[PDB]
DNA sequence: TTAGAGAATTGGAGAGTGTGTTTTTTTTTTTTTTT
DNA sequence: ACACACTCTCCAATTCTCTAA
């Protein structure tokens, strides 16, 4: 055969390199300001999202990593049993 | 107010001043970086001036310019049969006598493409003298492969130049015959030196390969070299 | 015959 | 065989020779055309070419045949021309049967000929065969009829046509009526023909004009040149405004109307309104050449291609990349955006309208049609005397024939009807936009109750079956009623129409629109989009609201809207000030805050705020730069309210019971 | 309304095949024989 | 025999459709 083809799963979403990152890590990485302007902080959001797309899967384009989590994001369900388990954490 | 584009900046004061100590070296080490920077230092610097100092300049006039820095009177000068191959990519400086000079040559430096079926267009940036043409038609309803065409007298290109430098009698060995060396010079400089003329230079000290045959991408051991100037005197 | 015309074609 | 073949090539040629020849005793250089014999047979021959042999065998080889033989430009048009010349000067003065007979019989022929092109999966391998070249043979027809003595052949026509409006309708024949149909259905293909669309087989995935045939030759401006000159658009006028008066409505209207869908198809509206002018509009777009000039020249680098460095970005973590030139070194947003760029892949698309000439429902209607001064007037008195004479009388005829008729129907007539209602009655509320002189009055037969409900049936029935098509074309037109009844109730019955619109099924199949149009071209989500303004608005001003907002307001609505929006490049102005209406209208109004936290909108308003995109002077920045300040400010409340978000802001909202409704607000 | 089981369409991995390659002045400085 | 240009083929990745809970 030839070899298998190489995909974001929700293996490596869930791993602890993946999504618990984001978490332990994006109070302390992006910062608003009004003292600076609409663009100037919107552009301030996309730094550390870009950064750990790439760290995650240096596949594909940005918004293709975007647009290919969509579909394992509405489909998988122990992906969204970690989402529910999040938002009971904070009904905790 | 005069309306020039170039920056003449020799490079002792870099010395003298405490906090650019430092930069002097770095300078010398890796010119093709630190350049950059001045230039887009000086730039900034210009619009800094008028949009601070709120004056009745044209903002746009001054963004749309080049600008630029040429350093010189950087050290000692250097023998030409003395630059050995660990001074790859350091700034030089030369004396000689100006044998002749090629006339001026177009080199690219901005691609045109326009779509076959569809005519969409797109301009390209030459890096690494490489054309970066893309894959299919970027426009949304026309994604074809091939479809893409490059248009040659809608592209942008610049001047570039070659003057032959020969080694004055001061330095030859005994009992031989003077050696002379290639410049490379673009743009500003072009035209400036005619044969006989007495100068000095300053300039990056390069090297390059060289292909074996046009067919292929094999190439030969031993390496090509030149100079870069980016002053003259 | 799997004719097809360039419906895409308007430049 | 091939043989056989070529015999009857040889047939019709020595017929387009024994049709006759001028006169060399003449001494005239040269002199018109002279008769021959047996030239009824030989016509009537020809025709039977055509009807028992070609129709019956589905070739269209005898159309290349008589294409071959040029019969068209060199025998009918001069026979005709010559037929129409004697009976004018004959009538200037103020067997001969024979002569009106061969007039007669031309006619037909030129009609037959021009018939346009339909090609399907049971049109013949011939006919599909030959479809590409006839094309060609056909605009050449277009040209030499347009061009001939500047087009006096189309004076024939109409003469033949006066011959039947002479005497009384009580009299009139049906053979005698065949007539009046055949003379616009002439005129229906002498528009219609236009350059050739491109067809291949898709087998492997690897212009038409012929070298007698150039743009200016085709153009519809060379059309309105042509008919002004020959007295056409004084017999369309005066036939179509007395057409209520017993001139026998049921051979007439439907052709009369394909010629009024027949050349408003490729006219935007403010072309014939205003709203040295040409060269100062040319300096100012040169000004904007200029702005793309300076956009690229920021990103130019001043020092030559090859004396680049090298640089190197090092993340949280110690790990660094590597990207070259010079400007990498001075702007890190360049450099992260070229990091990206340089990766390969890409996922491949997903890709809705075949069967019809081109027309709004599937070209980018953003580019005009360029007119002479002479036929721009000339135009518009004709169109606005169209309106103030003859569209409600015809209307109401064609609109009263076809809930008759509605079953039998087919998609050209659907698509027809659909977009002439649309053009004249948008046409009737700007002119009386811009002037008084104008009123509403000329369009009013569009509300009245009938046609209210034919255009609703259409669109029904055409959502039900899933043909996109129509729904479409019906789309369109449903906008332009409900634009003219938010005009009229700015001034007793209109009520009563609206409650009727806006029955719940209506509401239901008016909510359910946009949802599905997230697949399909650009034109089609627009119209969803303009549609949905009107109808909210409508009922804004109907003081029930509160129901039928909270009916649009969910997740795939919103995909379609965000979908529509980053190919702002190619759209107007207006659009996006309707985009982000609605998106004030969810955000602020209704407190549905958390529909739009989704991350691709966050890199939408990044492309659309940047120096890249909208102009710095433009109205939409504006707009724009106020919504995405409240946006992050509320953003940033509700994240530090709250920090599960950071993983929330990348995927759609969770629909569980128990934690879903705490997440959503 | 979600999701999972089955069918159809497309991409490009990669394997294969054929191909091309080495290789009469005219002007100007210098030595030599000839009248 | 050693880089190239071009052709051919198979296989699995992907989206679309239907069914039932
Ligand atoms: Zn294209």
């Amino acid at each position: 055969k030839r070899r298998p083809q190489v995909k974001l799963t929700a293996e490596k979403l869930l791993s602890d390199k993946g999504l618990p990152y984001v978490l332990k890590n994006a109070h302390k990485r992006i910062r608003i300001s009004s003292k600076k302007n609409s663009y100037d902080n919107l552009s301030n959001i996309i730094q550390f999202y870009q950064l750990w797309a790439h760290e995650l899967f240096p596949k594909a384009k940005f918004k293709d990593f975007m647009k290919i989590c969509q579909t394992v994001g509405k489909t998988d369900p122990v992906l969204r049993e970690y989402r529910v388990s999040l938002f009971r954490d904070e009904m905790g | 107010e005069l309306g020039t584009s170039n920056l003449n900046l020799d490079a002792r004061n870099l010395l003298a001043y405490k906090q650019t100590e430092d930069l002097y070296h770095q300078l010398l080490n890796y010119p093709q970086e630190v350049i950059s920077i001045m230039d887009q230092t000086i730039k900034d610097c210009m619009v800094s001036l008028i949009v601070d100092n709120n004056l009745d300049y044209d903002l746009d006039e001054i963004e749309t310019k080049f600008y630029k820095v040429r350093p010189y009177n950087v050290g000692s000068c250097k023998g030409m049969r003395e630059l050995n191959p660990n001074d790859i990519d350091k700034l030089i400086n030369l004396k000689g006598l100006v044998l002749r000079s090629t006339p001026v040559i177009p080199d690219m430096k901005v691609a045109f493409f326009k779509c076959n079926v569809c005519d969409h267009t797109m301009a390209v940036e030459i890096d690494r003298g490489v054309i970066q043409e893309p894959a299919r038609c970027e426009r949304i309803d026309c994604n074809e492969p091939n479809s893409m065409s490059l248009i040659h007298n809608r592209c942008s290109f610049a001047d570039k130049q070659v003057i032959k430098l020969q080694e004055t009698p001061d330095f030859v060995p005994d009992g031989q015959t003077p050696h002379s060396i290639s410049l490379c010079v673009y743009d500003e400089l072009v035209d400036s030196c005619r044969a006989g003329d007495r100068i000095e230079v300053t300039g990056t000290f390069r090297s390059i390969p060289i292909r074996a045959n046009s067919r292929q991408r094999v190439l030969k051991s031993l390496y090509k070299t030149y100079v870069d100037v980016v002053h003259v005197k | 015959f799997k004719s097809r015309a360039l419906n895409h074609v308007k430049k | 065989a091939d043989f056989s073949l070529t015999v009857l090539r040889a047939r019709i040629a020595l017929l387009a020779t024994a049709i006759g020849g001028p006169d060399y005793t003449s001494q005239i250089d040269p002199p018109p055309y002279k008769l021959g014999d047996d030239c009824l047979a030989c016509l009537k021959d020809l025709k039977r070419w055509f009807k028992l042999v070609d129709d019956q065998q589905k070739r269209w080889d005898v159309a290349m045949a008589v294409a071959e033989y040029r019969i068209l430009t060199d025998d009918l048009l001069p026979i005709l021309i010559d037929w129409e010349n004697k009976c004018s000067l004959a009538a200037k003065l103020a067997n001969k049967a024979y002569y009106d007979k061969i007039a007669l019989n031309c006619l037909q022929l030129l009609v037959l000929m021009t018939w346009p092109l339909i090609v399907t999966e049971q049109s013949s391998s011939n006919q599909i065969t030959l479809y590409g070249e006839l094309k060609k043979h056909q605009l050449v027809y277009k040209k030499t009829i347009l061009s001939m003595e500047s087009g006096k052949v189309l004076r024939a026509a109409i003469r033949l046509a006066l011959d039947v409006i002479k005497i009384d309708r009580l009299s009139r024949t049906p053979r005698d009526n065949m007539v009046l149909k055949l003379v616009l259905n002439f005129f229906r293909n002498v528009i219609a023909i236009e350059p050739g669309e491109f067809t291949i087989n898709t087998k492997k995935s690897m212009d038409t004009l012929p070298p007698n045939v150039s743009m200016d030759d085709i153009s519809l401006n060379t059309v309105i040149s042509s008919f002004h000159k020959n007295k056409v658009f004084g017999f369309l006028l005066t036939l179509t405004s007395s057409l209520s008066k017993e001139f026998d409505q049921d051979f007439i209207n439907i052709p009369l109307l394909e010629i009024m869908f027949y050349f408003t198809k490729d006219v935007n509206q403010e072309l014939l309104f205003p709203r040295t002018s040409a060269g100062f509009e040319l300096s100012k777009l040169l000004q904007k050449e200029h702005q793309m000039r300076k956009n690229v020249i920021k990103h130019t680098s001043a020092r030559h291609s090859r004396f680049g460095g090298l640089l190197s970005i090092q993340t949280p973590d110690k790990t660094r990349l590597t990207v070259s030139g010079s400007q990498a070194l001075v702007d890190e947003k360049i450099a992260l955006q070229k990091l990206d760029d340089s990766k390969k892949w890409n996922k491949r698309i997903i890709k809705a309208a075949e069967g019809l000439p081109n027309s709004l429902l599937n070209s980018q209607t953003g580019k005009a049609i360029f007119f002479t001064e002479s036929n721009g007037k000339h135009f518009k008195e004709f169109i606005n005397n169209f309106i103030d004479s003859g569209f409600n009388i015809l209307l109401h005829s064609v609109t009263n024939y076809f809930t008759t008729e509605q079953d039998r129907m087919v998609t050209l007539e659907q698509v027809e009807y659909l977009l002439f209602f649309a053009w004249f009655v948008k046409y009737q509320l700007l002119r009386s936009k811009i002037d008084n002189s104008a009123d509403i009055k000329q369009v009013s037969e569009a509300l009245k109750e009938v046609t209210f409900i034919l255009v609703s049936s259409l669109l029904r029935s055409a959502y039900d079956l899933k043909n996109w098509t129509v729904t479409h074309a019906g789309m369109i037109a449903f906008n332009e009623l409900l634009n003219l009844v938010s005009r009229t109730k700015a001034a007793t019955d209109i009520e009563f129409i609206v409650s009727r619109l806006f029955s719940d099924e209506r509401i239901q199949l008016l909510s359910n629109l946009p949802k599905i149009g997230s697949k399909y071209s650009l034109q089609f989500m627009k119209s969803c989009i303009e549609l949905t303004h009107s109808v909210l608005k409508v009922l804004e001003q109907y003081s029930n609201f509160q129901k039928v907002q909270a009916n649009y307001m969910t997740e795939p609505v919103i995909e379609t809207y965000i979908n529509f929006l980053e190919r702002f490049r190619e759209l107007e102005d207006d659009s996006i000030k309707k985009v982000f209406s609605f998106f004030h209208r969810v955000f602020v109004q209704a407190k549905e805050q958390a529909l739009l936290f989704r991350f691709d909108l966050i890199i939408l308003l990044r492309e659309m705020l940047s120096p890249d995109g909208l102009d710095r002077m433009s109205r939409s920045r504006k707009y724009v730069s106020q919504f995405s300040d409240y946006f992050l400010a509320r953003l940033k409340k509700r994240l530090k309210k709250s920090p599960a978000w950071f993983v929330g802001l990348l995927f759609p909202p969770l629909h569980n019971s128990e934690v879903g409704f705490y997440q959503r607000y």
